[PDB]
């Protein structure tokens, strides 16, 4: 989990825009992810995770460039919302007393607020003759007609 | 018995899968009058 | 939930309002036909404020369109978003105003207001609970100055306990385009100071300087000029339609900003303005926005606030931001400009923060200013009145239709009463 | 079966209570739906949630809290938020138009309409309780609803309910950071009825918690979501003893009697410790002897005032988590040996301690660290005289020219009430001078 | 649908079974119902800065640049785009 220690005074990309969090997790969020700019570079310096004796006066090639370490060592290195929900979702309703507007809800009648809001959300997401009947009653009864 | 979460801790750590769910008139005889359906 | 009735009369008031309904229809994702097409659901919970549902999932606005000419009514129907309005709301006469105040308030405007107010009370009676009125007009014309004071007088006599949002375009000294502007200006402030809870003043020459310094527009036509007023128009009432974090509705601005019954004329503003070139070079932060507010060149009136003092400032922020940086930066600007803000009122500045910024920008802010420097706007109109009233010029066109000379002296006395209050409190 | 009622009025009261019920669902292992989980088991008693919840025979728990606001714009966030399936659908009461930061628009005209629906829910809640203990009302001084709707609600509830202690957690106006313009007006008008119907009103502000959020937490830019998560832990450390067991528990009735020396002197200040981030807690050692010296620093009070100028009157320490009583005892005697911390002579015993056996909790996605223990300080002191001296200096400079008065008069308030409320704080500023002098 | 070849601007009338001018004389946008871009972003010419010298003409005092930085891309209907038998989205009306 790479991050910066609090009190750090260097530059961090998008440090001046993120709000409401400490320097620690703001820097921890910003290090890993590039977004608009480039990610922290590939070569990251910051945040780490002999056949001769001494006194020899002969010439050893490319030994004047190596420094800060002893003669034998330099010789060694010289050699080397419900609207968005689905219609089949049971949560597509509004609880009783919701002031907020629901489309196609004013036209429905005779239903409770949750059922009416569910219907509104779904809609927003989307004889022959008296003589014939009473005549020939002798052959075909009134039940037969 | 024990909860499902306790059964999870007992198989990843101790390597045992123990899941025992241990638990804790006739009618009177016919007399001889009337019918057997009426007297019943 | 809170219901706002919108009215518009006059040529300058019709075209800005037609540019107003274009911005907010895209804000809530309404098609030009009247069909909802948006991305987020938060734009739909408060849609009853401006729009009314029609049968079939179609939306209509709450606007009343009135003029004495049929010329500009054909232009509003012919606009890009003109098909949304109600054909029953198109009431108009046939005789032109002639840039005459008496031809809109006494002679020919007295026959039309019977059917004008009947359409207004039809819309307000359908509302469950009304909040206030928003009217667009110009102070220099014959319609918007005449009929503007006529309608607000008749509405307030029948809705006493409401709030009035009169969005008036004031006359300009250099961009004066009528010779009788001092006559039409002084004749409307007699009813504006008495019967308006708050008035927002707009000139034409400061909007050109904004278009030439901050925006660097080469050809700032009327199509882009009215859009500058349209952003502050829709930015003042964002807390009634969108969820927020420190909410402040229209009557809350009435309590914080009106200390005396006749000091309520506000200077407006907008806060994220930039030119086209430097979009990639500007750092969009609250300390950058707050410097853009109190710049002398960023308000929309022809008055220098350095020539006066400040009574009360309110600015409505929008977007995702913290509140310490809002509260400190609007305390740093008060302490550094200690001389400008008055000493007899502590904490001159009122802040408000919403949660939904407008489309195409990460954050935005609307600036509103009440200052003593607005006495300069009323001083020049008053002294332009005296040089024309001395020789009685352009007077028979007024006195030939009912008005008298005794009305002119009373209206100029009211400006002298109004302008004296700002100078009295300054020292 | 020891019960409490929490009422949230205004925007500041409701919005903090959105972060209070953030905590209690996860302290006791209750899902936002109101159903306890079946897989995971938490450590919590069946009488532990009875202080703040109610068991319904279908196995769904319901909060004991009433949400009132005159404006629907903030309550509709809760109805469509993550806790829609939690509250009672009648408990959330919706008005029409707000108080517009006016006292008389929540106490005379709009506040009279729904006061019968507000009190009848309190009547419905209290009859369900087996044993009642007190009230926890959340509001703010400077608002028009937190001054308006608090004023009439606690003056009709004191008439209905006689001797139940009332605990109000109100947002004090800061000296410099202030939002509204009518703050000096709306703060004076509340206190004319707090002195008679409020027994203990704990007080916090905005500027002190802003600076605490900067030094300790190392947050460069804090929102309002950050402040409500910090005030949400103090109230969960005061009502800890009614839900959990410990060494010496503190009752809601008893610290009403340890903290009110005179009937007019009942305004304490809250302080929480150790308030620290996640990078410093793992490095430091947070012992008992240092989390209590963090409380007494001049920079760690959560009200923008200097406690050095005044002298303390009555204190109360409330510990939590793994703490033994002996380390507390040596941590108090090392404080009375300090010379800067000055107590009054007439009150030699001022400290009081309470110890619980539950460590603090942390919300997923939070900011505060995981610590073994915590301490809450509730300090009554005379340093608030200088806090109310500057606010009365705001009143007379605005009343001299009668600015903003006519918005109050136009709703039903007389002009004469302004003079009587100012003479009340005229006496109350002399009370700290009368109490504070040593006999 | 009228289309003036000198200006490449479109006005629209109507024939009732007239309501006069359906849409005003303007450049008809091509792709989608376009959003209203923020003001100052629709300039025809780009400018680095105006002249730091205080005396200057307002129309003449601008230094134009070589980089089209904040240029908003817009497609407009022309005579080559529309032919006999092609669908046209007239501000959302197909
Ligand atoms: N710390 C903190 N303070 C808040 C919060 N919300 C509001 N306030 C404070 O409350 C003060 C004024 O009260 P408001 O909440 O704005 O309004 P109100 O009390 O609800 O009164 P009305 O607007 O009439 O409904 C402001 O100065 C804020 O400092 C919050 O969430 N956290
Ligand atoms: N900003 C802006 N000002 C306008 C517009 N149309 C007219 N005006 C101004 O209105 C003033 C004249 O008002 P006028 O049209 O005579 O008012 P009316 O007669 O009542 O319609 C002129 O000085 C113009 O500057 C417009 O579209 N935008
Ligand atoms: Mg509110």
């Amino acid at each position: 989990n790479p991050h910066y220690i609090p009190g750090y005074t260097g530059h961090c990309p998008l440090l001046r825009f993120s709000v409401g969090q400490t320097y620690g997790q703001v820097t921890g969020q910003l290090l890993r992810g590039p977004p608009g700019l480039a990610w922290p570079p590939v070569h990251r310096t910051l945040l780490p995770p002999s056949s001769m004796i001494p006194g020899y006066t002969g010439f050893v090639p490319r030994a004047q460039f190596i420094f800060a370490k002893n003669c034998s060592q330099v010789w060694a290195e010289a050699l080397s919302s419900p609207y968005s929900m689905d219609d089949r979702d049971p949560r597509k309703f509004f609880m009783s007393g919701f002031t907020g507007y629901v489309p196609c809800a004013r036209f429905l009648f005779g239903s409770s607020f949750p059922v009416l809001t569910n219907q509104a959300l779904q809609e927003f997401g989307q004889g022959h003759t008296f003589g014939h009947l009473t005549h020939d009653a002798l052959g075909l009864s009134t039940f037969q007609k | 018995d024990c909860d499902p979460f306790t059964r999870r801790y007992y198989k990843e750590k101790f390597g045992i899968t123990d899941l025992p769910r241990i638990d804790v008139q006739e009618l009177p005889p016919y007399n001889g009058f009337g019918l057997v359906e009426d007297s019943a | 939930m809170r219901e706002i009735v919108h009215l518009q009369a006059g040529q300058c008031g019709n075209q800005i309002g037609a540019k107003f309904w274009e911005v907010i229809s895209d804000e809530h994702g309404i098609d030009p036909t009247g069909t909802y097409h948006g991305d987020s659901d938060l734009q739909l919970e408060r849609i009853n404020v401006y729009y009314n549902e029609a049968t079939g999932g179609k939306y209509v606005p709450r606007a009343v369109l009135v003029d004495l000419e049929p010329g500009t009514m054909d232009s509003v129907r012919s606009g890009p978003f003109g098909q949304i309005f109600r054909p029953d709301n198109f009431v108009f006469g046939q005789s032109g105003a002639g840039n005459n105040w008496a031809k809109g308030h006494y002679t020919e405007g007295a026959e039309l207001v019977d059917s004008v107010l009947d359409v207004v009370r039809k819309e307000a009676e359908s509302c469950d609970c009304l909040q206030g009125f928003q009217l667009t007009h110009s102070l220099g014309g014959g319609t918007g100055s005449g009929m503007g004071t006529l309608l607000i007088s008749k509405i307030r006599e029948e809705y006493p306990d409401r709030i009035m949002n009169t969005f008036s375009v004031v006359p300009s000294p250099k961009v004066s385009d009528t010779v009788v502007e001092p006559y039409n200006a002084t004749l409307s402030v007699h009813q504006l100071v008495e019967n308006t809870d708050e008035t927002y003043c707009i000139d034409n020459e400061a909007l050109y300087d904004i278009c030439f310094r901050t925006l660097k527009l080469t050809t700032p036509t009327y199509g882009d000029l009215n859009h500058l007023v349209s952003a502050t128009m829709s930015g003042v009432t964002t807390c009634l339609r969108f969820p927020g974090q420190l909410n402040a509705d229209l009557r809350k601005l009435a309590v914080n900003m009106v200390p005396f019954p006749r000091l309520h004329f506000f200077m407006p503003g907008f806060a994220p303005l930039t030119s086209r070139g430097s979009q990639q070079y500007r750092a969009l932060t609250v300390p950058e926005l707050t410097q853009q507010m109190f710049d002398a060149k960023n308000m929309m009136a022809a008055c220098d606030p350095r020539h006066g003092r400040y009574l009360t400032v309110a600015a409505v922020f929008r977007g995702r931001m913290s509140m310490k940086e809002v509260d400190e930066q609007m305390l740093n600007v008060q302490n550094k400009n200690s001389s400008y803000f008055v000493e007899w009122i502590p904490n001159n500045v009122k802040t408000a923060v919403c949660d939904i910024p407008p489309r195409g920008l990460k954050m935005s802010a609307t600036f509103i200013g009440n200052s003593t420097a607005i006495q300069e706007l009323f001083k020049r109109i008053s002294e332009q009145f005296t040089a024309m009233f001395r020789r009685k010029a352009f007077l028979h066109w007024y006195t030939g239709e009912g008005m008298d000379e005794m009305e002119f002296t009373e209206a100029e006395s009211n400006m002298n009463d109004l302008v004296s209050e700002y100078q009295q409190y300054q020292d | 079966m020891r019960e409490c009622i929490s009422i949230h009025v205004g925007q500041a009261g409701v919005q903090i209570g959105n972060a209070c019920w953030e905590l209690y669902c996860l302290e006791h292992g209750i899902q936002p739906d109101g159903q306890m989980p079946s897989d995971k088991t938490i450590g919590g008693g069946d009488d532990s949630f009875n202080t703040f919840f109610s068991e319904t025979g279908a196995g769904k728990h319901v909060p004991r809290a009433v949400f009132v606001d005159l404006e629907p714009t903030v309550i509709d966030e809760v109805r469509t938020g993550t806790y829609r399936q939690l509250f009672h659908p009648e408990q959330l009461i919706t008005g029409k138009e707000d108080a517009a930061n006016n006292y008389a628009r929540g106490h005379y005209t709009i506040g009279k309409e729904i006061i019968d629906l507000v009190l009848d829910r309190i009547r419905k809640l209290a009859d369900q309780c087996t044993g009642l203990q007190g009230f926890l009302v959340f509001h703010s001084f400077g608002g028009g609803t937190g001054s308006g709707f608090t004023s009439l609600l606690m003056e009709r509830l004191s008439v209905d309910y006689g001797k139940k202690s009332k605990l109000e957690f109100s947002i004090y106006p800061a000296p410099q950071v202030s939002t509204a313009v009518v703050e000096p007006y709306n703060s004076i008008l509340t206190t004319h009825t707090t002195l008679e119907h409020s027994d203990c009103a704990f007080m916090v502000d905005n500027e002190a918690i802003y600076d605490i959020c900067r030094r300790n937490l190392d947050i460069e830019r804090p929102t309002y979501t950050n402040l409500n998560r910090l005030i949400g832990q103090i109230v969960s450390s005061i009502t800890a003893s009614l839900r959990f067991d410990g060494a010496l528990n503190v009752d809601l009735t008893e610290f009403q009697t340890n903290l009110v020396p005179y009937p007019r002197i009942h305004f304490p200040l809250a302080t929480y410790a150790p308030v620290i981030s996640a990078e410093k807690a793992y490095h430091e050692q947070l012992s008992v002897a240092e989390i209590t010296n963090a409380c007494f620093e001049p920079a760690n009070q959560m009200v923008k005032c200097d406690p050095r100028h005044g002298k303390y009157m009555a204190c109360c320490l409330l510990y939590r988590g793994d703490v033994v009583p002996k380390d507390v005892n040596a941590a108090i005697a090392t404080i009375k040996t300090k010379r800067t911390i000055q107590f009054v002579d007439w009150c030699p015993t001022g400290f009081k301690v309470g110890i619980n056996y539950q460590p603090p909790t942390v919300v997923p996605g939070g900011d505060l660290a995981k610590v073994q223990r915590a301490v809450c300080m509730l300090s009554n002191t005379t340093a608030i005289a200088e806090a109310w001296a500057r606010l009365d200096h705001k009143f007379d400079l605005m009343y001299a020219k009668r600015a903003f008065v006519h918005w109050y008069v136009g709703e039903g308030m007389e002009e004469g009430e302004f003079s009587e409320a100012r003479e009340d704080m005229a006496a109350l500023e002399k009370d700290y001078e009368e109490v504070g002098v040593d006999s | 649908l009228h289309y003036f070849l000198c200006d490449d601007t479109i006005e629209i009338k109507e024939l009732l079974p007239a309501l006069k001018m359906f849409l005003r004389r303007s450049k008809l946008p091509k792709n989608c119902p376009p959003r209203v871009y923020q003001p100052g972003q629709i300039t025809d010419r780009a400018v680095l800065n105006s002249y730091g010298d205080f005396i200057k003409n307002q129309a003449d005092g601008y230094l134009f640049d070589r980089y089209k930085l904040g240029k908003v891309d817009q497609e407009f209907y022309k005579d080559s785009d529309l032919s006999l038998g092609v669908t046209i989205n007239v501000w959302g009306r197909k």
